[PDB]
């Protein structure tokens, strides 16, 4: 099915991202991630349908403390700041 | 720095096949080469089955990580000798790397 | 030692999965590893790309070696519960690794 | 194509080679290499028709010293042991 979504990207950019913005069929994700030295980043863009489901839901047994999160209307991750799990 | 394709021009005379192919001079290839994060973004247009092993490895660090190939490829036609000296005119599958996924 | 096919059972419980995969409890999904060699032998199953590519990392080795991926994957069906407390069907396309190769 | 070729195999050998075998629509190979370290070995085995003129031309480009022969006559590789570049000097 063709990409009729927008999202905002950073970090996971495709290399012909314009203005910081991607398209996809799928969903726009934002993904807050702590390394092992307590640092974190936040990272965000788009998602292909299939699979989907794996990696918007992800694993809670994942050895670094992560969140992300999945939404489907135009841009809705740009402001997007999940929190690691407590 | 992610999954994506990189730039490789592939000139016979640099791998010493200028006596057998007598046209092209050489060709873009290009390779593909990055880092499978989680998660897998759009442009890397992974299957199940790299999703799931992104998420396996992200669990326990013994299974590896999906890797950065090609995904789409296409064709590029080549003019040679044979064993007699004769020219052929071949087309050849898969020679040249049109899109990078993780795998 | 050189791209082959690898076990690994995908247990929904210990990912964390089970609250939202009711059936089945896991699955053997494998992975592929290993080296991609020159020559590429027949059971790699190369595309003629991989096959340059071997070749130019042999001259130059700055130009990565071709990586052992899956080249035939099959499917399974699940059933799951939905953003609704709804138990579904669905076929999963490309979730189980049925052979692997360099590419 | 289907595979009509039979080859002695030895470290290219497929999963489920049988008494050290294999069947290809393509070439018996064997290559004789020389690695880092100026230790030889010999390998054998089956190559797919697909790329094959490429791979058994080889580049004389590599690196490291070695010599692949292709043949394709069943079981042709069996007692096939090339002979290494000269050593440039």
């Amino acid at each position: 099915t063709l990409p009729f979504l927008k999202c905002y990207c950073s970090g996971h950019c495709p290399d012909d991202a314009i203005n910081n913005t991607c398209i996809t069929n799928g969903h726009c994700f934002a993904i807050i991630e702590e390394d092992d030295q307590g640092e974190t980043t936040l990272a965000s863009g788009c998602m292909k349908y299939e699979g989907s489901d794996f990696q918007c839901k992800d694993s809670p047994k994942a050895q670094l403390r992560r969140t992300i999160e999945c939404c489907r209307t135009n841009l809705c991750n740009q402001y997007l700041q999940p929190t690691l799990p407590p | 720095s992610s999954c994506k394709r990189h730039p490789l021009y592939v000139d016979f005379s640099d791998v010493g096949w200028n006596d057998w192919i007598v046209a092209p001079p050489g060709y873009h290839a290009f390779y593909c080469h990055g880092e499978c994060p989680f998660p897998l973004a759009d442009h890397l247009n992974s299957t199940n089955h790299a999703i799931v092993q992104t998420l396996v490895n992200s669990v326990n660090s013994k299974i590896p990580k999906a890797c950065c190939v090609p995904t789409e490829l296409s064709a590029i036609s080549m003019l040679y000798l044979d064993e007699n000296e004769k020219v052929v005119l071949k087309n050849y599958q898969d020679m040249v790397v049109e899109g990078c996924g993780c795998r």
